[PDB]
């Protein structure tokens, strides 16, 4: 969903 | 982006690339960027559409790394309407918003991925403490005095500025309105080569924090007084001040 990516 | 480093779009999903043409179609220019809130909308800069562009002339790029070198997974859209904040003021800048629908064959145009992902919008009471560090994107200037704008994608850190000291009065007796925000390196006497910074070509960009565990959007980068200046903040467009009127221009 939004707000997320990758670390 | 001054300062800051490298970044791979991965770690920014929600950044966009706009780009725009010219006359006889000899070539479309980077424009400026955007922020990516739902399947078939963005955000950006009223400023960056002065000089109205006729919708079909303007392409959002979106899940790319190297602005003008084409990503393995991106996903390019024309925009369909762009819909420009009339109160946008030209000479203060106050009311800097804009929105930009994507033309697509389905309800949906940007379909997520890994490379392609939505900024949470923020909540009508998003109170972040002064000082929380925020981060930035942008293909734009390394340094507002250079020629070239960023062949890849930057990202830098802000410190959020305190209401009382985001004044006329501390960035050059310029009109900072009630829909502004300030953030800005804080930063003296480290190892680093250069204040972090927006510059010119980062407008229209996302200036997220981390809200709720979620990556939140506070502001839209909107303008300053060259990159990375000693003691000078970044004035970023207050997105809370405006959650009412996004939802009301969104129209399909
Ligand atoms: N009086 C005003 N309200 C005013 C003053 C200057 C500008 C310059 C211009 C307008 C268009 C050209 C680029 C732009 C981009 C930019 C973005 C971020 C930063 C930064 N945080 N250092 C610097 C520059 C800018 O600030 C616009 C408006």
């Amino acid at each position: 969903t939004c707000g997320l990516r990758q670390y | 982006i001054k300062g800051g480093l490298f970044a791979d779009i991965a770690s920014h999903p929600w950044q966009a690339a706009i780009f725009a043409k010219h006359r006889r179609s000899p070539g479309e220019r980077f424009l400026c960027g955007g922020i990516l809130i739902s399947s078939c909308w963005i955000l950006s800069a009223a400023h960056c559409f002065q000089e109205r562009f006729p919708p079909h002339h303007l392409t959002v790029i979106l899940g790319r790394t190297y602005r003008v070198v084409p990503g393995e997974e991106e996903q390019k859209f024309e925009v369909e309407k762009y819909i420009v904040h009339k109160e946008f003021d030209d000479d203060t800048y106050d009311n800097d918003i804009a929105l930009l629908q994507l033309k697509s064959d389905s309800s949906r145009c940007a379909q997520e991925s890994s490379v392609v992902r939505t900024v949470c919008l923020p909540p009508a009471d998003l109170q972040l403490p002064d000082w929380t560090e925020c981060e930035l994107s942008g293909y734009g200037k390394h340094e507002a005095l250079s020629p070239f704008y960023s062949e890849r994608l930057k990202e830098a850190h802000v410190r959020l500025y305190p209401s009382s000291r985001c004044t006329s009065q501390h960035l050059l007796n310029r009109t900072v309105t009630d829909n502004m925000l300030c953030a800005g390196d804080t930063r003296s006497g480290g190892p680093q080569a250069n204040l972090h910074d927006a510059c010119q070509g980062d407008s229209g960009g996302p200036l997220v924090c981390l809200n709720d565990g979620r990556m939140t959007l506070v502001g839209i980068i909107s303008w300053g007084l060259g990159c990375g200046q000693k003691d000078v903040p970044g004035v970023y467009t207050k997105v809370t001040n405006y959650l009412d009127w996004i939802r009301d221009n969104m129209r399909p």
